[PDB]
């Protein structure tokens, strides 16, 4: 129900962190902190993502 | 002529 879409890319830098590209769209699914959330991409992948690479999405 | 990939904010907490 609260989907993002990113801005940029973003790589990871840790093994928990969850990569994606520029215009990808995730779910959230927690909201431990306020500048990283935990997110589930397209393929079921789950892990950390910087909000401010991301917009709200629809 | 586009922007950079925003400064990566610190994290508070590890996960």
């Amino acid at each position: 129900a609260e989907y993002v879409r990113a801005l940029f890319d973003f790589n990871g830098n840790d093994e928990e962190d969850l990569p994606f590209k520029k215009g990808d769209i995730l779910r959230i699914r927690d909201k431990p902190e306020e500048q990283w959330w935990n997110a589930e991409d397209s393929e079921g992948k789950r892990g950390m993502i910087p909000v401010p690479y991301v917009e709200k999405y629809r | 002529d586009n922007s950079p990939p925003p400064a990566l904010p610190k994290k508070r907490q590890s996960y």
